[PDB]
């Protein structure tokens, strides 16, 4: 039936829920810590992004599935 | 004192010392604080 629909929806949703708490809290925490230190700033963010990156890759996956349940 | 060796012991961060922990390359300008008696007859300590 349309439980195809439902189950797109359910996977771009879940797994955007996540990943925008938890780069919410990355880039917050990064930004604070540039703030109290700024010559560390080319470090944090050189891991800053290696960590930010990583959350996507499941939204990605969720991301990923929202397509390959469409079609 | 021991205050002074144990913080600076941390905090060694040359921008975190940029307050007055700081040492001036330049050392364009200087300041001497000279303490001297008020009264003579002090013998030649004032002097020296």
């Amino acid at each position: 039936e349309g439980l195809n629909l439902v189950a797109t929806a359910l996977a771009v949703g879940l797994g955007a829920i996540g990943p925008g708490v938890g780069i919410g809290i990355i880039v917050s925490g990064a930004v604070q810590a540039i703030g109290r230190n700024p010559e560390i700033e080319n470090r944090v963010v050189t891991y800053m992004f290696i960590g930010i990156a990583f959350t996507e890759a499941l939204a990605i996956f969720g991301l990923v599935i929202a397509f390959l349940i469409g079609f | 004192r021991e205050v002074m060796a144990n913080l600076t012991a941390r905090v060694v961060g040359a921008a975190r010392r940029g307050t007055l922990l700081e040492k001036r390359e330049t050392v364009k300008s200087v300041a001497l604080l000279v303490v001297t008696p008020d009264r003579g007859l002090c013998g030649s300590l004032v002097a020296n």
